[PDB]
């Protein structure tokens, strides 16, 4: 009922841009939000990508914005804590 | 105080713009499992 038009590739690209803008702004908060939305199109551009060489490359860059979330959400763990 | 120096545990790691871009012209098993981690609360 809905075509699949757009790319979700840059769509998780351009939000990733924007939790970087924020992660380097010190808003944690709002970065780590910005991220697991980035990661979300990023998961379904990997899940649908044929290209292998393209896989691999959003698989290296998925796990480094993973990794940077993971941190971010232990942190706000942390604060939310204390 | 109304500032405090980013923690060292959070500065290191901290992304350059350079990652994100140049990428695309505007073993999934494990990575599909952390993103589920991930967004939980």
């Amino acid at each position: 009922s809905h075509m699949s038009t757009g790319d979700f590739l840059t769509k998780g690209i351009e939000l990733v841009q924007k939790a970087i803008d924020l992660d380097t702004a010190t808003q944690y908060e709002e970065a780590y939000t910005a991220y697991y939305n980035g990661l979300d199109y990023l998961m379904l551009a990997l899940k649908y990508e044929k290209n292998p060489k393209s896989k691999d490359l959003i698989r290296a860059k998925f796990t480094e914005y993973l990794n940077r979330a993971e941190q971010l959400k232990k942190h706000l763990e942390s604060e939310e804590a204390n | 105080h109304m500032l405090q120096s980013t923690p060292q545990n959070l500065v290191s790691n901290a992304p350059i713009a350079e990652t994100a871009m140049g990428i695309a012209e505007p073993p999934d098993d494990d990575l599909q499992a952390r993103l589920n981690t991930l967004k939980k609360q």
